[PDB]
């Protein structure tokens, strides 16, 4: 790999840097090389591997739904025939998005989720594949749309079952997955009741726990907790 | 009109 | 080049999907290959080029700012050492952004500008090369900053002198090019005074052509005149 | 404080 000749703390400086200038997609290429030295990532690592390919992959899914949003008045009753464009040009971006999320996958699969034993990072990283699974799902169409969709519920529930078991209901791992998997009900699986039940029981056991947090940890909580609400707000 | 995720 | 398989006609409309996505490298890669097709472009083909790259450029440009800054500051006095990386990253993407404008420049001498005939698509061209080696100058260092710097006013100076003897003094084009010349020289050739002056002169003759101007022709003029305005709020 | 170039 082409990172395979910079120094680990180098790519985790080049990281910080990148994101300074907004520049995600080389943030992601190094922090993909920071993982590919093989040693388990810090708190904060864990944090600029995530906040690089959310940021790329989030491009990608805003693009696909524009051209998919083109595409799929192209095919309505009245819409003059323009060629075969829209369709190769969403294919493109989509498999692009497809490339992405499979080098995230590939990453926890080899080898950063059988080496985390914590919480804190075992939650974090099936939280992600649930998340990128769950990406996958957005653009699926064929023969695999039951299994991908499955294979992001099942990451999901296992980081479920961890949170629950081994962090407070203020923790902000717990409550952002928690947040996700409300959106995996109510967007891929066709599941808004499920959505909303969770979402208000993560939001209702979070609140009676805030007391036992410090002022800056009352902060980081009450931040996702808003964002509950939100959902909570469009759903009912 | 968005949903949050994070 | 990996478009020379695709139609003229396809790479323009996948490039005006690009655009609506904000997929901006993805619509000057197909710009690119529509002019690798040997045909002259329309004035919409033209924007569109220009749009494209202007976008990915100004991405790279912004990024290379955030980086120098950096850089910048770790040499003052008390800064601690860091290591060769700030510099390394500066350099990587200075590097890109040479290669951006290396492309434009090329596509513009093989065999845009020798083609173009009308004072619209002339000027334009001329302007876009100047503009290119002002965004290389901004990077420039070393032997050959000022060959670099007189390629630019070179070019700016042809078109101005076109499109002083061809175009209206309120045209779009003619506009934008005194702006951007004016900034080269505020910001590139250490010349404000000829700066103020030409955005002055510019946007005071602009004035008194608009009374013979239709009502959409007034908004496109007024627009740029608003930019030479802001600029010599900005120097003044 | 920003430069305006089109
Ligand atoms: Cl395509
Ligand atoms: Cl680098
Ligand atoms: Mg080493
Ligand atoms: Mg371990
Ligand atoms: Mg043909
Ligand atoms: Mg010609």
């Amino acid at each position: 790999g082409a990172m395979g000749s910079m120094e680990r703390a180098s790519l985790i400086q080049k990281a910080k840097l990148a994101e300074q200038a907004e520049r995600y997609e080389d943030m992601a290429a190094f922090m993909k090389g920071a993982v590919e030295k093989g040693e388990e990532l810090s708190c904060e690592e864990r944090n600029l591997l995530s906040v690089a390919y959310k940021n790329v992959v989030g491009g990608q899914r805003a693009a696909w739904r524009v051209l998919s949003s083109i595409e799929q008045k192209s095919n309505e009753e009245g819409s003059e025939e323009k060629g075969p464009e829209v369709r190769e040009y969403r294919e493109k971006v989509e498999t692009e998005l497809q490339g992405v999320c499979d080098t995230v996958l590939g990453l926890l699969d080899s080898h950063l989720i059988k080496e985390a034993g914590d919480a804190e990072s075992r939650v974090f990283y099936l939280k992600m594949k649930g998340d990128y699974y769950r990406y996958l799902a957005e653009v699926a169409t064929g023969d695999d749309k039951k299994r991908i969709i499955d294979s992001a519920r099942s990451a999901y529930q296992e980081a479920m079952d961890i949170s629950k078991k081994e962090m407070p209901p203020t923790n902000p791992i717990r409550l952002g997955l928690a947040l996700n998997f409300s959106v995996f009900h109510y967007e891929i699986a066709n599941s808004p009741e499920e959505a909303i039940s969770l979402a208000k029981t993560t939001f209702d056991e979070a609140m009676a726990d805030l007391h036992t947090l410090s002022e800056d940890s009352y902060k980081d909580s009450t931040l996702i907790m808003q964002l509950l609400r939100d959902n909570l707000t469009l759903w009912t | 009109g968005m949903t949050m995720s994070v």
